[PDB]
């Protein structure tokens, strides 16, 4: 009875969470680089 | 906004030197068209 039912399967990779992992890391280093030069976001504006 | 205009102010410092040396050079171009019988300059 799986041939009349059980839904339709998805070939789904969770790269949207992996893309958020790098973007949260790119924001962290650009903040960390801003601190070591002493040039904050308020210093750039 | 005063320290966001600083990130672009490197571009304006060199631009105003081209406007300084093109207006000096235009001023020696006007100085030599005087001796060219142009009756505009009167």
């Amino acid at each position: 009875g799986a041939l009349n039912n059980a839904g339709k399967g998805m070939i789904e990779t969770n790269i949207g969470n992996y893309i958020q992992q790098q973007i949260n890391l790119l924001e962290f280093i650009k903040m960390e680089m801003a601190d070591v030069a002493g040039i904050s976001k308020q210093r750039e504006g | 906004t005063l320290q966001s205009s600083h990130i672009t102010e490197w571009l304006f410092t060199i631009h105003d030197d081209v406007k300084k040396r093109a207006l000096e050079c235009f001023l020696e171009t006007a100085k030599v068209a005087l001796k060219g019988r142009n009756k505009k300059f009167q």
